């Protein structure tokens, strides 16, 4: 775990999240992905405690895709966003709780409008244009404070998340071996291969 | 029908098991009665004890459920042991939550709730008996309460319980209806016993020994029952006017 | 009707027949008695011996409660021991609690409590025995009768079972010609007689004899079993009065 | 009739219904036996199959190295007895180092099947077992029956025709009492006395079942080839 | 790893002539990071004002929770509660995690409709009531706002006077805290009219 | 705390000093730490203020119920309750007990109940902060069988000393006497006890 | 042993019918009347003193309850019942609403309350239904006096005016005749008592009727002075000679 | 607290 | 806090100062630490300010309960018996510091009850942090048979050593009397000592000084 | 034991029909009767109080129309004790779903819950079914106006006009005559009035035996607004179709 990015343009949301895996002194893996789609439109990237991440995103993914079923209907955004906070919110004061930070990309397809929430493990949610946790906030939002504007493309926003990671890969201490990129839209979710 | 089994409706909105609870009230075939004086208030009962092989001092009706507060039970032994048990915790624990002393109609009133939820509950009978609970009162003076298998309650002038019951009641009512007050107008609680015992003797027609009779005397901060020897010495005094 | 059909049901009357029929229990059962005396109390059963097969002396049927109390019963053998275990437990918690070994009004009415309570469910059944019982304590000595409908009261001498009228006779005789009182020696003696007498209401099958026995002087206070050289002079004097 | 619904329900005459159709159920079981002497206790157990093709039910349980049974009626229960006195045999030597008097094992017998007929829901046992044992005080056999009475005897029998070996062991008394140190002569009295509740049957070698517990002998049972001595 | 002050922020109310104002800064921040400029500490259940300072999720699930019970209350009473009834409610509340509980500085404010009186009242933690004629503060920068409402505030302001005086107040107790500030909005309100106003404040 | 209970003669007598201590500040000088749990049987009462009503209560509880069902508990019997609660609970009570009761039967007995909650019948007892200072004295002094006179004067001059030595002693010397006649209620003020 | 009785003990008939209510409901039939009169500044709640015996204190029993300062209650049928439903009455008026709102209820909501506990008994294990109509009275600031009736089924209903129990038909139509909107406090008593006149057979007088109002507050019961706000309790029962008082202008 |  | 209670003639009086703190800031100048519990039994507190008020509700709310069951006045021994057991359950993790203090059929009545759950009797009583200047006060000018006007005078100088010698107290003294025979009466800022002295400048800014990005109608209505 | 007097509340008759719910749904039939209309701009709820009594306070009751929530409503037939319960159930239910999703819960969801509640009565616990039937009428932005009933069965289906309680069978072939698809409110409010004046069993239908409520978009602009008429407002409404 370690660095997951968010950032919110016109159209769509766009989701870049580290591929290591690190225990100890030695990378187990570089080709993670940090991600789970909980709905057609709706995307969710995770950091955090070794275990939990993998168990709160699944078990989040579970609900919302019987939530579809039941219904024949998909969630918005907001509403997956309201229900993961109470499953946050819940669980800080458990005898043990989930350490599972999380950013949720979704469009709304009510509204046409792409919506980004940032999601901390105690259940702090708030909607943004762009987003990160950990570390790697106290690079990127200065940097997006300057460059982003909030009427920019898909392919405008993805440049403006490349000089994120080259900040980050320029200034961090840790080798995160680069990061997968998801960008949802009205469309659904698809993945850049090559980033 | 077994509307009749258990404590639920009738038809015409009658409960027969408590009505049956009230029939077996007489099954001991004893009457008790209870008056007020000015500082006491005496409760007396009927000690009938026909097996020759019976350790006498060991039957009775009247019970000690705290220092302040008696109890007289018309009804079969068992069911009346079973309600002085439950009083006698009942007022401890009071005392113990609330730091003073059970008054005498509270208590009535608990046990007259208790006896209610057997009327609408189940699984739980009625008790069989009629609990008359006795006291001075440190706020309300001497006082008279009785509690019914119907969940009944009430305060009392003066009472009386049992087959011949409303003879004794009516024997009270003419008197009092002659004194125009609501107690025995009399100091010490030795007249009251012997006011109750002659009240008694008039109303049911029958002689007393002194095995005969059981006696219960309510004062300020005590109840206490009466000796065979205290009763005889209470009978020479009536016999001797 | 059907009043008699379910337990803790009061009929028309005002009585529960289901107990009622339990007491028919008791009486089908064989004879006990309990005699009060001087500065204690005895305890005496009859027991059937149905067959050569069984063991003599090694059916007992008298329990002891505690260390000071005795505990006999007619009917429904297995009721009266599941009454006894309870009555161990009541014991004990007194004892642990309070200190001083349980007196015996006090442990009559843990019993009565017990036995009532059995009067107040559908979905239990009354007991099936009559238990006499009793031990010494703090005040002296003490004899109870407990039945199945939980009353019970203090008794001079006692009686339960099929040959309860025969023994309830003989035991008036007693208290008549002994207004002062009976010695723990000669109630052990007594006890032995009438358990004969009554077992003229039982006599297909012959029978065992077995005493217990707590006085402050003879036992120090404490139950123990009558055996031996006093068992069998309390036989002999049991065969010379039938003849 | 109108009493036989439920353990709980008393008959106006102060029966029990449902613990003597309990008792019923012995009765339809097949023979057991068993006596002793001062040095030795044995069980007999007459087997019953289904049919030629089918195994014969096992009769005799061992409960410790001391102590065992023989059961007559529904098997199952006999299981669920037998399991409680191998705890309770068990508790004893855990806690306390010591063998369970078979007395006890009788008493706690009698208190686990009375508060099966005292109670709503529940239902008597429906079986019968007769408990050997050596302890402390010697040789022992005991009767139980599910209505909660234990009995302890010189020698009985229980199941279809018991009363037949039932007879002779009474009359039998004075000599197999006295059979003392010599094991194989206490069974020979054991399987004659099983043979007088035999009807158009015989013993043969997969039927009949023997048991043994005494001075200087654990309780173990015979079974196939080792019972043909005794036929 | 202070509850009360991992996120920051500012809440003050204030009474003046037939008016009640209640103000609120916009920061949620982690620590020393500042994550947002738009998180709104000031919520409203029909006429009745409820400003939430201390942990942000504690804030957010207190708010659901407030909008969850008020919404039953109406329906059952048929009539919206009252700010008297409401600062009883939020006291019970927060009571009932009395050893276990939000970490949360909560502020009524509000006129009763019935009688027409302003009405001001603050809560510790645990549901402690704090009632004021004056006026109410809570958050990182209490010392601040208690030190600037002390010499600013005067009895029986007009609404338009009000105004200056509970933004002054903010404003300048938010510039003396780290944790506080990056925006603010006042609420202005009459018995049957409210005004919202976003300040321009220094945004460091 | 000084506290202590004396068996004599007619019976037994409690004795008590009067101090609630909060720190080094006297949060009651006139305390009563003389306890009736029955008619005829006492407790002095030391350690924690809260622990021991909150056990006094409790055992005057436990024995106005026993005494409904069975009458008149011994003193024993009193101890005995006092006791259950305190080895039970002997982890969360700081309770250091005196019971002390008059029988008819037993006459005078008293029974010592220290932190662990053991039982220990003797002749006298002393107990609190204030009776280290005094179990020189108390054992020179003591004589079984003395008059009321004697043990008042005994308890009199043990306490005096007791609260002399003892910062977390000191007030009125309360005592209360246990005998066949009744109850007596008796009251020592430091103008008396200090110059003995 | 335990409770085993889990099952519903009032069930639904072929035609529809729910017995043990229905039955319940022949139950207060049978019971003394009690009735309740609304007026513009106050409500009155009234009943007959049924005494068991002369020997009997009918003072120790009260027909009619407080059950908040400004809510009171009488009823019809089984007394028992009545008891203990003003026990768990007004406890239900504290635990779910005083503690937590730190006022008393308003009377549709205590109302609503013990409605429930009467639903209960009609539905769950073991039990049967109340025996018992109630007749509640009370006072609130938003929505002014108000009267009740709550029926053994739990259902309930408001009244401008409403008789109960024995002689209830008799009663209604006595008080159609004689309400109007404009009625006030002092007019509605006395049509209490007469209307009430026509039920009772025996002595009617102050001793024998019981009769309380739920008006203007009383400053003078409240037990203390200080707070301007807390005015007193607007819950009064009228006394013996009260009665008699207006039984001579009768 | 207060101790004795 | 400094809070006193004290017996006379006829009744019992208490009184208590209306500072509340947090660290060494001033919330609220005028609390009421005052509560009531029945009409006549009135209660002082001290310690954590949320735990008195709650405790003091609880007790008194089962209180009506037990008066309305029992048709009796509640006594202060009740309220005594049932605030310390509560408080000892707790082991002293509800920091409430009672004076209770009332009259009842049985007569007039004060005690103290600490967290832990110990209770106290006494004719003068004091708690909180200006417990010993109040004390100080009480113990030199208490006496035996003081009359209701000497007595008031007597709780509200013990409440005043303690507003000005102890900074944990301050502002004004609230004051309940409660008579035998009479209604308790509250007597809410019987004297108030510490009224703040005119502002040297008015700080009325001129309308406009304020920077304004947004303005907007809030809708309340439904 | 008990065994004896167990109804046995939850089995099948040999038919394959659970006894009692039919039972509860005769009990049912008996009660007032209440009808729901949806048109293309709202829905209409119309129920008939149980035979009133002229001393009966009208303005401050509530019998039959019942607010779940500021979109949803329900009018009751059957036991009203046993309708509250229910409500409350319903109420509390709402606002969980607002709680957990930060949106007013979707009306089908409210009523799958509630018919829930319903169907476990009738197949364990051994308690009675609640003697109830609901008509729902609410909006919510996936189907917009929407009706639907639940019965004791806890069974429930979706209608576009529907009638509960007494005289159903003739209330619903009224209905099926005059709805049409492209119907309004104001023709929806004169349908329902006008069925219940011909299926009431009382003399006449006036105002002081009605419950009546509307739920519109004509608040201002793309918002839902409940309307729980008054007395004065019925007679009105009764006036204006010539009905008195
Ligand atoms: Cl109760
Ligand atoms: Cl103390
Ligand atoms: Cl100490
Ligand atoms: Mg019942
Ligand atoms: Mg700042
Ligand atoms: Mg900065
Ligand atoms: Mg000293």
């Amino acid at each position: 775990m370690d660095i997951i990015l968010g950032i919110r343009v016109q159209d769509s949301v766009i989701l870049a999240s580290s591929k290591a895996v690190t225990r100890g002194i030695s990378v187990l893996k570089d080709s993670d992905d940090k991600t789970r789609q909980l709905s057609p439109h709706t995307l969710m990237s995770f950091a955090g405690e070794a275990g939990d991440t993998v168990q709160f995103a699944e078990y989040i993914q579970a609900n919302i895709q019987l939530y579809s079923i039941r219904e024949d209907y998909e969630l918005s955004p907001q509403a997956v966003s309201s229900f993961v906070r109470q499953e946050l919110a819940k669980s800080i004061r458990s005898r043990r709780p989930y350490q599972v930070n999380v950013l949720i990309g979704g469009y709304d397809k009510k509204k046409n409008k792409p919506e980004l929430y940032q999601i901390d493990y105690l259940g702090t949610k708030v909607e943004l244009p762009y987003g990160a946790h950990g570390y790697s906030g106290f690079y990127t939002f200065s940097l997006l404070d300057h460059h982003y504007r909030p009427d920019m493309t898909t392919e405008e926003g993805l440049d403006l998340l490349k000089l994120c990671v080259q900040e980050l890969e320029k200034r961090m201490p840790m080798d995160f071996k680069g990061v997968i990129v998801k960008i949802v839209d009205k469309d659904g979710i698809r993945q850049v291969d090559d980033f | 029908g077994y509307d009749r089994h258990i404590t639920i409706f009738s038809p015409e909105g009658r409960l027969y098991q408590v009505e049956y609870a009230f029939k077996a009230t007489n099954q001991t075939n004893i009457n008790s009665l209870a008056v007020r004086g000015k500082d006491c208030t005496v409760v007396i009962s009927q000690k009938k004890v026909p097996d020759k092989l019976l350790d006498p001092t060991t039957v009775s009706y009247i019970f000690c459920i705290s220092r302040t507060i008696g109890m007289v039970v018309n009804g079969p032994i068992p069911d009346a042991r079973n309600a002085a048990l439950r009083a006698k915790a009942e007022a401890a624990e009071f005392r113990y939550k609330y730091g003073y002393d059970m008054p005498c109609d509270v208590l009535a009133k608990r046990m007259a709730n208790l006896s209610q939820i057997y009327t609408q509950r189940a699984y739980m009978r009625p008790l069989g008996v009629i609990l008359t609970f006795v006291s001075v009162d440190e706020e309300l003076g001497p006082s008279i309460y009785k509690t019914d298998p119907a969940g009944y309650y009430v305060g009392y002038k003066a009472t009386a319980t049992g087959p011949k019951q409303q003879e004794i009641t009516t024997n009270l009512e003419n008197h009092f209806k002659k004194s125009k007050i609501d107690h025995i107008n009399e100091e010490s609680w030795e007249k009251v016993v012997e006011f109750a015992i002659t009240h008694m003797i008039d109303a049911l027609g029958t002689e007393f020994s002194k095995n005969d009779l059981e006696v219960g005397v309510a004062t300020k901060d005590k109840f206490f029952t009466l000796s065979a020897e205290n009763i005889e010495e209470r009978l020479v005094a009536i016999a001797e006017q | 009707t059907g009043y008699d059909l379910s337990n803790s049901v009061f009929s028309p009357d005002g009585r529960n027949f289901q107990v009622e029929y339990a007491v028919k229990a008791v009486e089908n059962g064989t004879t006990s008695i309990g005699i009060k005396c001087n500065d204690g109390v005895v305890f005496a059963v009859e027991k059937l011996i149905t067959s050569k097969l069984l063991v003599p002396q090694k059916n007992v049927k008298i329990q002891v409660v505690d260390r000071h109390i005795g505990c006999v019963y007619s009917g429904l053998i297995p009721d009266g021991r599941h009454l006894v275990n309870r009555g161990r437990e009541e014991a004990a918690s007194f004892k642990k609690l309070y200190k001083t070994p349980i007196p015996i009004p006090a442990f009559a009415d843990r019993l009565g409590q017990y036995v009532q309570a059995h009067t107040l469910y559908n979905s239990v059944r009354p007991f099936g025995v009559s238990t006499i019982f009793g031990g010494v304590d703090k005040n002296g000595a003490h004899l109870y009768m407990l039945e199945p409908s939980g009353s019970y009261w203090g008794y001079k001498g006692a009686a339960t079972g099929k040959g309860r009228q025969s023994a309830k006779a003989e035991l008036e005789k007693l208290v008549d010609h002994h207004p002062e009182g009976l010695s723990a020696r000669e109630a052990v003696k007594q006890a032995a007689k009438i358990i004969y007498l009554a077992h003229e209401d039982n006599k297909e099958k012959d029978f065992e004899l077995e005493i217990s026995w707590c006085s402050l002087s003879e036992t120090n206070g404490l139950h123990k079993f009558v055996k031996g050289d006093l068992l069998q002079e309390a036989i002999d004097f049991a065969q010379k009065e039938i003849n | 009739n109108n009493y036989d619904g439920d353990t709980v329900t008393f008959s106006p005459t102060g029966r029990l219904f449902q613990v003597e159709y309990a008792l019923e159920a012995i009765k339809q079981g097949s023979v057991t036996v068993g006596l002793r002497s001062n040095t030795h206790a044995v069980l007999v157990a007459l087997k019953r199959n289904a049919d030629e093709l089918s195994s014969y039910q096992k009769k005799i349980i061992k409960c410790d190295e001391h102590m065992g049974l023989s059961l007559a009626g529904l098997a199952p229960d006999a299981r669920v007895l037998s399991n409680y006195l191998r705890q309770q045999c068990n508790y004893s030597s855990l806690v306390f180092n010591r063998k369970l008097a078979v007395e006890r094992a009788g008493h706690l017998l009698c208190d686990k099947a009375q508060k099966n007929t005292q109670s709503y829901g529940g239902r008597p046992y429906g079986v019968g077992l007769l408990i050997i044992g050596y302890d402390k005080s010697g040789a022992h056999l005991l009767e139980f029956q599910p209505s909660g009475n234990v009995t302890e005897l010189y020698g009985t029998a229980i199941g279809a025709r018991s009363q037949g070996a039932k007879t002779y062991l009474e009359r039998t008394l004075d000599t197999f009492i006295k059979i003392d140190g010599n094991p194989d002569e206490l069974i020979k009295a054991g399987v004659e006395a099983i043979s007088q509740s035999l009807r158009d049957e015989s013993l043969t070698v997969d039927n009949l079942s023997i048991a043994i517990v005494g001075k200087d002998t654990p309780f173990t049972i015979y079974d196939g080839e080792a019972v043909a001595k005794y036929i | 790893s202070d509850p009360s002050s991992i996120n920051g922020g500012i809440v003050v109310a204030m009474t003046g002539k037939d008016c009640v104002a209640i103000a609120c800064d916009l920061r949620l921040g982690s620590q020393s990071l500042g994550v947002s400029n738009k998180f709104e500490k000031i919520f409203h259940y029909g006429h009745v004002f409820l400003g939430i300072t201390g942990l942000a999720t504690d804030v957010t699930t207190l708010n659901e929770m407030f909008r969850y019970k008020t919404n039953l209350y109406k329906l059952k009473e048929e009539r919206a509660i009252e700010p008297e009834t409401f600062t009883q409610l939020v006291s019970s509340s927060l009571y009932e995690r009395r050893f276990g509980p939000y970490f949360v500085g909560p502020v009524v404010a509000g006129i009763n409709s019935k009688s027409g009186k302003p009405f001001i009242a603050g809560f510790d933690l645990i549901g402690c009531i704090d009632e004021a004629k004056d006026f109410i503060v809570s958050g990182t920068a209490s010392d601040q706002l208690f030190g600037m409402c002390e010499s600013l505030y005067e009895p029986n302001l007009e609404p338009e006077d009000l105004f200056e005086t509970i933004s002054q107040a903010l404003l300048n107790a938010a510039d003396r805290d780290a944790l506080s500030g990056w925006g603010a909005v006042v609420y202005i309100i009459k018995k049957d009219e409210v005004v919202k106003r976003y300040l321009k404040m220094r945004q460091d | 705390t000084s506290i202590m209970a004396v068996t004599f003669k007619d019976g037994v007598i409690l004795g008590a000093d009067s101090r609630t201590t909060t720190g080094a500040y006297i949060a009651n000088r006139v305390t009563d730490k003389l306890t009736r749990v029955h008619d005829k049987i006492w407790c002095c009462r030391s350690g924690s203020a809260a622990d021991t009503q909150a056990i006094a209560d409790i055992v005057q509880y436990h024995l106005e119920l026993y005494t409904s069902q069975y009458g008149t508990p011994s003193t024993e019997t009193a101890a005995s309750v006092f006791k259950e609660l305190c080895y039970e609970n002997k982890d969360n009570l700081t309770a250091g007990i005196i019971v002390a009761g008059y029988d008819d039967k037993n006459k005078g007995e008293v029974y010592t109940i220290p932190l662990g909650g053991s039982v220990h019948k003797l002749p006298y007892a002393i107990a609190g902060s204030g009776s280290t200072f005094i179990y020189g004295y108390c054992d020179k002094n003591f004589r079984e069988n003395m008059s009321k006179e004697e043990t008042v004067d005994f308890i009199k001059h043990s306490l005096s000393q007791a609260i002399k030595w003892d910062g977390s002693s000191g007030g009125v010397i309360r005592m209360v006497v246990l005998t066949a006649a009744g109850v007596e209620r008796l009251i020592f003020y430091p103008d008396e006890y200090e110059q003995l | 042993m335990t409770d085993r009785y889990s099952f519903s003990l009032t069930t639904f008939s072929p035609s529809g019918k729910l017995g043990q209510i229905d039955y319940a409901l022949t139950a207060v039939k049978q019971g003394v009347t009690s009735l309740g009169i609304k007026a513009t500044n106050g409500v009155v709640i009234a009943t007959e003193k049924k005494s068991s015996s002369p020997l009997a204190m009918s003072e120790t029993l009260s027909k009619v309850s407080l059950l908040t300062p400004d809510i009171g209650a009488v009823y019809s049928g089984m007394g028992p019942d009545y008891r203990v439903l003003v026990d768990k009455s007004r406890k239900v008026a504290h635990t779910s609403y005083k503690r937590i709102y730190g006022e008393y209820p308003p009377t549709k909501l205590l109302v609503s309350e013990v409605a429930k506990i009467m639903q209960e008994a009609t539905q769950s294990g073991g039990v049967r239904p109340f025996g018992v109509s109630l007749l509640i009275a009370g006072h609130d600031e938003f929505n002014g006096f108000s009267l009740y009736q709550v029926d053994p089924s739990g259902s309930y209903f408001p009244w401008k005016a409403t008789a109960i129990g024995k002689g209830s038909v008799a009663a209604k139509t006595f008080l159609e005749k004689r309400w109007n909107d404009e009625l006030e406090l002092e007019d509605a008593i006395h049509i209490a008592l007469l209307t009430l006149k026509e039920s009772v057979e025996g002595e009617f007088n102050g001793d024998t009727i019981e009769l309380a109002i739920i008006g203007d507050e009383n400053p003078d019961l409240l037990g203390y002075t200080g707070i301007p706000t807390d005015k007193g309790p607007r819950f009064r029962k009228l006394t013996s000679q009260e009665i008699n008082d207006r039984l001579e202008a009768l | 607290a207060p101790l004795x | 806090t400094t809070i006193v209670g004290v017996k006379f003639n006829n009744g019992v009086v208490i009184a208590a100062d209306t500072r509340s703190t947090q660290g060494p800031i001033v919330a609220d100048k005028n609390c009421a630490k005052l509560h009531r519990i029945s009409p006549k039994i009135w209660c002082a507190g001290a310690g954590t300010a949320a735990d008195t008020e709650a405790v003091t509700q609880l007790i008194g709310s089962n209180i009506e309960l037990h008066s309305l069951y029992t048709s009796r006045e509640p006594r202060v021994v009740s309220a005594l018996q049932m605030l310390k057991q509560h408080l000892f359950k707790y082991q002293g993790h509800i920091g409430a510091y009672l004076i209770v203090a009332g009259v009842d059929p049985t007569g007039s009545h004060l005690f103290s009850i600490h967290a832990h759950g110990s209770t106290d009797v006494g004719y003068y009583l004091s708690l909180g942090s200006g417990s010993l200047a109040a004390m100080a006060v009480l113990e030199s000018h208490w006496k035996q048979d003081l009359t209701k006007e000497e007595a008031i005078k007597l709780a509200s100088d013990a409440i005043q050593a303690g507003i000005w010698n102890d900074l944990g107290s301050g502002s004004n003294v609230d004051v309940c009397v409660m008579e035998i025979g009479k209604d308790a009466e509250y007597l809410r800022n019987y004297l108030t000592p510490n009224v703040r002295e005119e502002k040297q400048k008015s700080y009325k800014f001129p309308r406009g000084t304020t920077a304004v990005l947004k303005e907007s109608i809030v809708n309340i209505c439904d | 034991g008990s065994r004896r007097y167990d109804s046995r509340t939850t089995i099948f008759s040999p038919e394959g029909r659970l006894y009692q719910v039919e039972y509860a749904l005769e009990s049912i039939s008996h009660a007032g009767t209440a009808i729901g209309i949806m048109a293309s701009d709202g829905i209409v709820l119309a129920a008939e109080r149980k035979v009133t009594s002229t001393l009966l306070e009208q303005d401050t009751s509530t019998e039959k129309l019942y607010k779940l929530n500021d979109k949803i409503a329900v009018a009751v037939a059957g036991l009203t004790a046993d309708a509250e319960i229910l409500i409350n159930t319903a109420r509390i239910h709402a606002q969980n779903y607002l709680k957990t999703y930060n949106e007013d819960i979707p009306v089908e969801i409210l009523v799958r819950r509630l018919s829930d509640i319903k169907q476990g009565y009738t197949q364990h616990g051994g308690l009675r079914p609640f003697g109830v039937s609901f008509i729902y009428a609410g909006y919510d932005d996936r189907y917009g106006y929407q009706l639907y009933t639940s019965n004791p069965s806890g069974n429930y289906t979706g209608w576009k006009a529907i009638s509960v309680g007494a005289n159903t069978s003739a209330a619903q072939t009224l209905l099926q005559m005059d709805y049409k698809d492209d119907m309004k409110v104001d023709d929806a409010i004169e349908l329902a009035l006008k069925t219940l004046s011909k299926t009431t069993d009382s003399s006449a239908l006036t105002y002081d035996r009605l419950e009546f409520a509307t739920i519109r978009k004509g608040a201002n602009d793309g918002e839902v607004y409940q309307k729980i008429f008054k007395p004065q407002e019925i007679k009105d409404i009764l006036v204006k179709t010539g009905i008195t």
